[PDB]
């Protein structure tokens, strides 16, 4: 896009720049090569954030290539030596995305960064640390290639007086020790305890914790879950849609930690933060003297500020680990919580109150301040998971929680968003609210309110005999259908339409709703159109008298757009649409299967990849729906698919090719006989196993070898000189004979076009060294050599005629049989060109 | 000889129900897998765990063979047949909430 | 002209594939440069730019050089050849040097002497890892000629089976019987030869004298499952569980589940399948089977895909070296795709007769080995009792007879008949299912009860011709045509027997 591409480049150079980088990545999803390298170089030299956004995004989507790797490697190698913060971490993310591309140069690029990282071990030191952390996560194998340099250099470099290194290098030690445990430990504990004997505190405590934490995931698994905070009996659809040392040192890991936490209680915020993280995980390994040194730092940090968030997380682990002995410090903790909440940070306080239960009847009184705090996603996630683990009063929980929601929804924008997310996330017990919600969505100009109130109402209509209740549900769903047709914002239209599930099909099958749905089959958005035609097809069993005439009209129109529109996209969309009918309305389509299949075969014999892919996915869906009525056309379909399977030139994906072939063999029941008709079938299907890298595809290539049966080896047999040279001759003759044979092989084909001069010279020297015994080889050499002179071009011609002259001088009288051809050659290739004339006169 | 019995304890009825003494209850939440959970319950009255797949998710989260269960996914199944529990676990969600008696080496 | 050669010999600092490949290229080009015959020396320049030329002249360069060397250089070379094959062997380098050793055997000069005996042991082991089973056999036969040992005979047997030459391996067991007797013949040799009857006799003789051992228990259980004696195989399981370790436990359950499934005891089958490791193909398959027994269709499809995923490794390895080796995997894929067509059979009543016809046509394309058929029929028996499809189990009974396993053939036919004629000798044969009865009589004749068979045939044909006359209406004309086609074959048997 050239001018406009450089215009938006400087626009992204000078939120908005992340939306233009995501749009450039979206433009690279569809998509010259030189202009993209120049545009990347234009953004590089100028700003540095937009340059990293240009490099990393293109490589991931457009795909790593030898050209692109060789060029952009120089750009990445220039940024790392000297750069600003934030831009450095973005450049390190561009390394991780390059290293997970999965190319042949990845082995060189990763080991180039790792070797230079070991040389360093401040924009140099922290850069190498970010490189080692992301490579340890993404690439465990080549990260393990240098482990002895890793530990030795890092235990020196970590204990330098720096903070950014201590944050990352310990996380690199985390990624390394996890790989060591699953598959050094003495060298870790020695260098860590040497460091312990205020910069040399918070690093040693994390190293001792690594031996404790990895040995026992029970401590970490509580923290890992709090940070983040169908059915097996379902019948599948009848038509398949297309698709030791850490335990003997853990005691010393807590003993040398219950002193550091007692000494460095308030020395040099950062150290107190790492102490309050580590202390619970050490106590969860082995809980009283250890508890007293833990409890003094944790309890004192709760009253303080800038730590209250991490303090309760540590306190929640301590409450689970130390069960009975912690009960002494319950009045201290609960008084601080009763003082902390009135001010409304406390989003974590509720998460840890959930982990406290993870109980007594006192909690009943604790509910009246808890709910008075306010609506947060943590609070309602807690009370939901509270009633899961301890369902003593699940009725009283829902009583208070519905009373809270009622007080809220009786009465800014972002809160109403979250209030709807709450109302629609987990189950509840709501008629007036929904008729009032029918007012809010219509009378709200906010896109996010409408989109959430839509998600909420669609979720809250899961309870779906009194006539009045039905008429209410009918009214709301009629209003919803109106929104799904008339709303401008297609996202809101998509959410509403997507939310009209199987659950509502009793209501959607009503006459009025079906007249609406028909209008919806001509929506501007193809995806909504797809979803609407699916719904009407699904209802063709409920009310076929109405639905079947309308799907017939739609079928004719779809097949018209397929056959008569001469456009890739429209035809691709039309096949997809015919797809949704076959799957959702198989009864309707069965009588019309022979017309449809002839139209589709005609499309397969037409001279865009996505069109053929959707046509194949439809034929595959017709197979199952046909129910043995397509046998007559089986032979034609098989030939076409086999022609398309062999070779990679065909645009159509092998995956769907193999999938539709599976569905044909399966439904129609063509077994054993196809093997006889097409004997290369077993050679094609055993070639995919040696070529394909995709799992899904390899699975299909197996599933098709399954359905076709296991052929008897004999039935497959029905369906389908150098040593000899030496066996005869003496060695002095053998050596010319094998040399000649080896030269003759290269002679033929286009291999000679590369090794022309070399091959010809060797043959001449052989004949000269032999003498008149070369006459033997004449019938081999001459016919080829003459045909080489005929099809050779340019400079080589002259050289060949020179060497033919040598040949003729050696062969002498024996050249008589081939002389006539040589003259013809000369006659044809004699020109007024001075060069060839002197050559031919010599010949 | 067709059935197999691996439980040394002949009967545990009226012994589990009494609070305290031989065992300490624990709740083990097991997540489903692509090929199944990997546990079998074959206790007539107490529904003791028959076998556990050593490489399965259940063995990773404790779930030793010599255990007894009384509640599954909330519903209390302390006094039902083993086959009935097998129906409940299959008809239930992919993730199963299970309580293990977990006798303390006694 | 032996300085660069001795560097290329005594380097051995190569820690990858392309490093040894580079050693090869440097070695070949140095041999061409050296080569006394100028017709080869002239090709050195071409061999540099183009690799195929260097490899085609490899054997001729070598012989030319190796003849010139004055013994001392040959030892320097031979020592380096030994090290290259023995240590850091690379498939591509190996099969080059094997083709060199073979070329040297055909030469007048004679085979290169490596580590004594001309490396008859080394080159055999190397060809075996190269999967050059014909070279392996030749070398293992040279070793046998020098001396006969039990180890040699064992390896000879395994080589023959890999080469799809069953008769030769059987001949090796006949040699063992004569010259070594019986003690030297292990039961595993019968197991490899598919002599399941003699292997069971061997494992019984061994388990009587020697105290019971994990190895001899699994060997005898493996024989019982191959024979299909599910009664005895399930008895050995139930007796020995607590007596067994967890390592043998994992090698037990794959056979114990097969036995439980055969007997139809689904509670036992669930216990056993959990003990099978999930990483195995069979572990996935048997979990997918207990899915379809409990109607867990969603989980079944999941387990089948993992089963296919684990069959990836097997299918690829077998397909690499001939279709015949790949047949075992092909049968695994047969059973997987049949389990997919049991889900359809349990969901679509309209599809039932189509599925049966497909099943019948598929089984006839498959090879007539009784093990493979038993596997496939056991799968289909998940939703089709033998009475609902007679012709499948009759053709099966036919194979059992012609393969010299009349005991299994008898059991199969008794199960189809409905009762035991063997017990009630005085009673007449039941006339319901006449095609079954006829198959039973022609089995009885093969069992050398040929006076009794003849008498039964006379009774049967009198019954048939009376059952025809009285039941001939216009309606049953296709039935009448099948009843005449039977009676005709009965009359022919009567004659030949008389
Ligand atoms: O083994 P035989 O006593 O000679 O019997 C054969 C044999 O039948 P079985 O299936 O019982 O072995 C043939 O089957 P194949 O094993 O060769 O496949 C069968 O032929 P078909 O498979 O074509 O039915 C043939 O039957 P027919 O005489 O109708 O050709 C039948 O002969 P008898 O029934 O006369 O013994």
């Amino acid at each position: 896009x050239x001018x406009x591409x450089x215009x938006x480049x400087x626009x992204x150079x000078x939120x908005x720049x992340x939306x233009x980088x995501x749009x450039x990545x979206x433009x690279x999803x569809x998509x010259s090569t030189r202009f993209y390298d120049q545009l990347n170089h234009h953004i590089f030299e100028l700003e540095r954030k937009g340059g990293i956004l240009a490099i990393a995004s293109l490589i991931g989507v457009e795909g790593g290539n030898a050209t692109r790797i060789g060029r952009f490697a120089n750009y990445l190698r220039n940024l790392l030596p000297s750069n600003d913060p934030v831009v450095m971490e973005m450049a390190s993310k561009a390394i991780g995305r390059l290293a997970m591309a999965g190319d042949t140069f990845t082995a060189e690029y990763v080991e180039f960064e790792v070797k230079r990282a070991l040389e360093w071990l401040e924009g140099r030191r922290h850069a190498a640390v970010l490189v080692l952390r992301e490579l340890a996560i993404s690439v465990p194998t080549f990260f393990f290639q240098q482990v002895q340099p890793f530990f030795d250099n890092i235990f020196v470099a970590v204990w330098d007086p720096k903070q950014a290194i201590r944050e990352g290098a310990v996380a690199a030690l985390r990624a390394c020790l996890i790989l060591t445990t699953q598959r050094w430990y003495r060298h870790t504990f020695e260098e860590a305890e040497k460091g312990f004997d205020d910069d040399r505190i918070h690093g040693a405590l994390l190293i001792l914790n690594e031996l404790v934490r990895i040995s026992s995931m029970e401590g970490e698994r509580l923290r890992e879950e709090m940070e983040e905070i169908m059915g097996f009996g379902t019948k599948p659809r009848h038509i398949t849609p297309f698709t030791x040392x850490x335990x003997x040192x853990x005691x010393x890991x807590x003993x040398x930690x219950x002193x550091x936490x007692x000494x460095x209680x308030x020395x040099x915020s950062l150290i107190q933060m790492t102490i309050l993280n580590l202390l619970p995980r050490l106590a969860a390994f082995r809980p009283t003297q250890y508890l007293q040194d833990t409890m003094n730092h944790v309890l004192s940090c709760v009253k303080k500020e800038k730590e209250r968030t991490a303090a309760f997380q540590a306190l929640g682990l301590l409450s689970v680990a130390v069960r009975s002995e912690f009960k002494v410090y319950l009045p201290r903790v609960l008084d601080i919580i009763r003082a902390a909440l009135p001010p409304k940070v406390d989003a974590t306080v509720f998460t840890c109150i959930s982990m406290l239960a993870r109980i007594q009847q006192d909690i009943k009184e604790l509910l009246e301040p808890m709910l008075a705090v306010g609506l947060s996603p943590a609070l309602t996630a807690v009370l939901y998971d509270l009633s899961r683990q301890i369902p003593q009063l699940k009725k009283d929980i829902q009583d208070g929680l519905l009373k809270m929601l009622s007080l809220v929804l009786m009465h800014d924008v972002g809160s109403i968003t979250l209030a709807l997310r709450t109302l629609g996330s987990f189950e509840f017990e709501l008629t007036q609210f929904v008729r009032h919600c029918a007012d809010h969505f219509l009378n709200s100009e906010h896109k996010e309110i409408r989109m959430e109130a839509a998600r909420t109402c669609s979720r809250l209509l899961t309870p779906s005999v009194s006539q009045t209740a039905v008429q209410v549900v009918a009214d709301v769903l009629s209003k919803l259908l109106v929104v799904g047709i008339t709303d401008p914002d297609p996202d809101i239209r998509y959410c509403v339409l997507a939310s009209l599930d199987e659950r509502f099909d009793a209501h959607l099958a009503q006459a009025e709703n079906l007249q609406a749905l028909f209008v919806a089959l001509n929506d501007q958005v193809f995806e909504i159109r797809e979803l609407a035609i699916c719904t009407v097809g699904r209802l063709s069993s409920m009310n076929p008298a109405f639905v079947m005439p309308f799907l017939r009209k739609m079928l004719i129109q779809i097949l018209t757009e397929l056959e008569h529109s001469g456009i890739g996209r429209i035809k691709e969309q039309s096949a997809r649409m015919l797809g949704h009918l076959v799957s959702n309305a198989p009864r309707l389509i069965r009588p019309y299967m022979e017309p449809i299949l002839k139209a589709l075969i005609l499309k397969l014999k037409d001279p865009n990849p996505g069109v053929i892919n959707n046509v194949l996915a439809t034929i595959g869906e017709l197979a199952q729906v046909s129910g043995l009525e397509m046998r007559k056309w089986v032979d034609e379909l098989f030939i076409i698919i086999m022609d398309m399977l062999q070779d990679s030139s065909l645009l159509a994906k092998r995956q769907v090719a193999l999938w539709t072939l599976g569905q044909l063999v399966a439904s129609t029941g063509y077994v054993v006989e196809p093997y006889r008709k097409y004997p290369t079938l077993l050679e094609v299907l055993l070639n995919f196993l040696k070529t394909e890298q995709n799992q899904g595809t390899r699975r299909e290539a197996i599933r098709v070898l399954g359905l076709l049966g296991a052929l008897d080896p004999y039935k497959h047999k029905v369906n389908i000189e150098m040593l000899v040279n030496m066996g005869n001759l003496p060695l002095d003759e053998f050596y010319p004979a094998v040399s000649m044979v080896a030269l003759m092989r290269i002679f033929r084909d286009q291999s000679l076009s590369h090794h022309h001069t070399m091959v010809v010279q060797a043959i001449t020297f052989i004949f000269k060294s032999l003498g008149l015994k070369c006459v033997q080889f004449l019938p081999q050499v001459m016919p080829t050599f003459l045909n080489v002179i005929r099809v050779c071009d340019g400079a080589i011609r002259e050289f060949l005629f020179q060497q033919l002259g040598m040949l003729v001088s050696f062969v002498k009288s024996h050249i008589r049989p081939y002389m006539d051809e040589i003259v013809t050659l000369m006659r044809e290739f004699w020109v007024m060109n001075t060069s060839i004339q002197s050559t031919i006169i010599l010949l | 000889c067709n059935p197999k019995s691996v439980l040394k304890r002949p009967v545990t009825s009226e012994e589990l129900l009494t609070p305290g003494a031989p065992y300490a209850r624990k709740t083990f939440t097991i997540v489903g897998d692509a090929v199944g959970w990997g546990f079998v319950v074959r206790g007539s009255k107490p529904c003791h765990i028959q076998a556990v797949d050593p490489s399965g998710p259940a063995a990773a989260a404790g779930m030793k063979v010599c255990q007894f269960v009384v509640s599954v996914n909330g519903l209390n199944v302390l006094h039902v047949d083993y086959r009935t529990v097998n129906n409940l676990i299959l008809t239930g969600p992919r993730t199963i909430v299970m309580e293990v008696m977990e006798e303390l080496e006694c | 002209s032996t300085i660069n050669l001795q560097k290329a010999w005594g380097a051995a600092r190569r820690v990858s594939k392309d490093d040894w490949l580079e050693w090869l290229r440097r070695l070949s080009l140095e041999l061409l440069k050296d080569s006394s015959s100028p017709s080869l020396r002239s090709c050195w320049a071409l061999a540099q730019a183009y690799n195929p030329m260097a490899r085609d002249l490899f054997n001729a360069a070598f012989v030319s050089c190796w003849s010139e060397l004055n013994e001392d250089q040959q030892d320097e070379l031979i020592r380096s050849i030994e090290l290259a094959l023995t240590s850091q062997d690379i498939a591509e380098v190996t099969q080059t040097l094997l083709n060199l050793a073979e070329f040297m055997e055909h030469s007048d000069k004679g085979p290169l002497p490596l580590r004594d005996d001309n490396g008859i042991v080394l080159l055999g082991e190397r060809a075996a890892k190269c999967r050059a089973y014909a070279k392996a056999l030749h070398y293992k036969e040279l070793e046998f000629q020098k001396g006969p040992t039990p180890a040699i005979l064992e390896s000879l047997i395994s080589i023959n089976n890999k080469l799809q030459q069953p008769e030769a391996a059987a001949g090796v067991l006949e040699y063992a019987m004569k010259h070594f007797g019986e003690l030297e013949i292990q039961a595993t040799w019968y197991e490899k030869l598919h002599e399941w009857e003699d292997a069971l006799v061997a494992y019984d003789k061994k388990m009587d004298t020697n105290k019971d051992d994990p190895e001899l228990m699994l060997g005898r259980m493996r024989c019982l499952e191959a024979l299909g004696e599910w009664g005895q195989l399930h008895q050995q399981c139930c007796e020995k569980w607590t007596l067994v370790n967890d390592e043998t436990q994992a090698k037990m359950a794959r056979m114990a589940a097969a036995a439980a499934w055969g007997l139809g005891q689904w509670d036992s089958m669930e216990e056993y399948t959990c003990m099978i490791p999930r990483d195995t193909h069979d572990g996935a398959f048997y979990r997918a089977v207990l899915a379809l027994h409990q109607d867990l269709f969603s989980l079944a499809q999941q387990c089948i895909d993992k089963a296919r995923d684990l069959l990836d490794a097997e299918l690829t390895a077998m397909a690499g070296e001939s279709y015949s080796r790949a047949y075992g995997a092909m049968v695994s894929c047969h059973m997987l795709s049949e389990l997919e067509e049991v889900i359809q059979y349990k969901l679509v009543p309209e599809r039932r007769e189509i599925i049966r016809q497909i099943w019948w046509e598929r089984l006839q394309g498959c090879q007539r080995i009784v093990e493979d058929w038993q596997k496939i029929l056991m799968v289909r028996s998940l939703v089709v009792s033998p009475h609902e499809d007679m012709r499948t189990w009759l053709k099966y009974a036919s194979l059992c007879g012609k393969s010299g396993r009349l005991a299994l053939a008898h059991k199969t036919l008794v199960l189809l008949l409905g009762v035991d004629p063997s017990r009630q000798l005085d009673h007449p044969l039941p006339t319901v299912h006449p095609q079954v009865t006829y198959a039973y009589m022609k089995n009885m004749w093969k069992s050398a009860r040929k006076i009794d068979a003849f008498q039964h045939m006379q009774h049967f044909v009198q019954t048939m011709q009376q059952q025809a006359q009285h039941a001939i209406a216009t309606e049953d004309q296709q039935h009448k045509q099948e009843l005449h086609k039977l009676m005709a074959r009965c009359f022919l048997k009567l004659g030949e027997w008389q």
